[PDB]
């Protein structure tokens, strides 16, 4: 199957690879061609990153598909979301998909000093709730720029 | 000997095939017309050649490369000798998705709707939004080339989005095709004055549904001075609101919007008299 490889400066790095392949084995292919190191890549599958030591048919990614992945580079961080606050304040989070509710709200605590139960997160009309993650509302690395509001 | 004149160069984007057509030379005996298309990139070894009989006006080029210039040469041949020719340029394009429309449009989420392209030179398809005031890109995805649907979630009530979708190949993608949405944010109803007193009024109304809101805005004025408007901002998890301080025996007009951020609905309207 072909995969191909989109960077964050728009390049498309194509490479052809079996569904027994595991993720490490599709970044050394990445870093021979570009020179970034293994240890610096993060591959990502419908914004969510794929871990080492599986393979792509342990993802059931379907092989007959022409599989579209993004590199990111760890020295990038992890999402990087805006919450504006109840005054308007604009205030900013490093995160990843599989943080959970409370764990947003703990970051948010940690730099503004509301306590998490006096926080209501609403993601473009719709409240975020503890006990999920922001994968559940498909919150994950394609959303560019994502603004949660605060009250 | 005279050339051809009247070249048309027609790259074919849907089936990526250049059709190269004249009109016959004006010179009497000819005995063919020799084409070439070559890329304008001063690579070598890359000329294509076709040679037609004297009766024929038209040729094709398969396979030639989106984005990269080429310039086609038509001689008129007679014999031994060549004309001048005649020549142009062109560049081909990758096709772009032509019923790129929405569907399924809920409160929450957008529906995008295509017939996947036929032709396999296409590796997927690119969907990114982007905030159309200020061009801040806000949602990116990359789907495989039998895809023809996409949910989009994420916008913002009453923003407007750049919503494209643009065809891939290797080394090559199509101009974007483009729709944009604008939700706005869906206003109260069933606005009801109880409990009134003298200076004194229970307004409530229903919330909209299936949105959690930021906030509601209460406006209200005697109807005789509007320049003597009053504002309260209302929790959106709350219904209702008690005004005080009101004028006796007098008409006031009130006013019930609903608030995302910095976008109001449509304002729910009634007046009542203390």
């Amino acid at each position: 199957m072909q995969i191909f490889v989109h960077t964050d400066t728009g390049k498309t790095i194509t490479l052809e690879v079996e569904p027994s392949d595991t993720i490490e084995n599709v970044k050394a292919k990445i870093q021979d061609k570009e020179g970034i190191p293994q240890d610096q890549q993060r591959l990502i599958w419908a914004g969510k990153q794929l871990e080492d030591g599986r393979t792509l048919s342990d993802y059931n990614i379907d092989p007959q598909l022409k599989l579209h992945l993004v590199l990111r580079l760890r020295a990038a961080g992890g999402m990087q979301i805006f919450v504006t606050t109840q005054t308007g304040k604009t205030i900013t989070l490093e995160v990843e998909p599989s943080d959970t509710i409370e764990n947003v709200k703990a970051k948010i605590q940690d730099k503004e000093g509301i306590p998490p139960d006096q926080q209501r997160l609403i993601w473009a009309g719709k409240q975020l709730e503890d006990g999920r993650t922001l994968s559940d509302y498909n919150i994950d690395y394609r959303f560019l720029h994502l603004v949660l509001r605060l009250r | 000997l005279s050339p051809p004149t009247n070249l048309h160069l027609e790259a074919n984007p849907d089936t990526g095939v250049l059709t190269v057509s004249w009109e016959r030379s004006t010179t009497p005996d000819i005995t063919g017309y020799r084409i070439t298309t070559t890329p304008t990139n001063g690579q070598q070894g890359n000329s294509l050649e076709e040679v037609v009989h004297a009766d024929q006006s038209s040729s094709t080029f398969d396979n030639l490369s989106p984005g990269l210039e080429y310039n086609v040469s038509v001689y008129t041949v007679k014999d031994d000798k060549e004309s001048v020719p005649i020549s142009d340029t062109i560049i081909p394009e990758v096709p772009q998705l032509t019923d790129l429309s929405f569907v399924d449009i809920t409160d929450s989420s957008i529906g995008l709707r295509w017939t996947p392209l036929n032709s396999s030179t296409i590796i997927g398809y690119r969907i990114t939004v982007v905030a159309a005031g200020e061009g801040i890109p806000i949602f990116e995805d990359f789907v495989d080339s039998s895809v023809g649907y996409y949910t989009v979630t994420g916008l913002e009530p009453g923003i407007d989005y750049d919503i494209s979708v643009i065809t891939l190949i290797n080394g090559g993608e199509s101009a974007p095709t483009t729709l944009t949405q604008q939700t706005a944010v869906p206003p109260p109803t069933d606005l009801r004055f109880t409990n009134i007193g003298p200076d004194t009024m229970r307004v409530t109304w229903a919330p909209p549904p299936s949105i959690d809101l930021t906030n509601f805005l209460v406006r209200y004025s005697p109807v005789k001075n509007e320049e003597d408007v009053a504002e309260l901002s209302i929790s959106p998890s709350d219904n209702a609101v008690v005004l005080t301080n009101l004028l006796p025996g007098t008409e006031y007009v009130v006013s019930v919007s609903s608030v995302y951020e910095q976008h109001e609905s449509t304002p729910l309207r009634g007046r009542q008299k203390t």
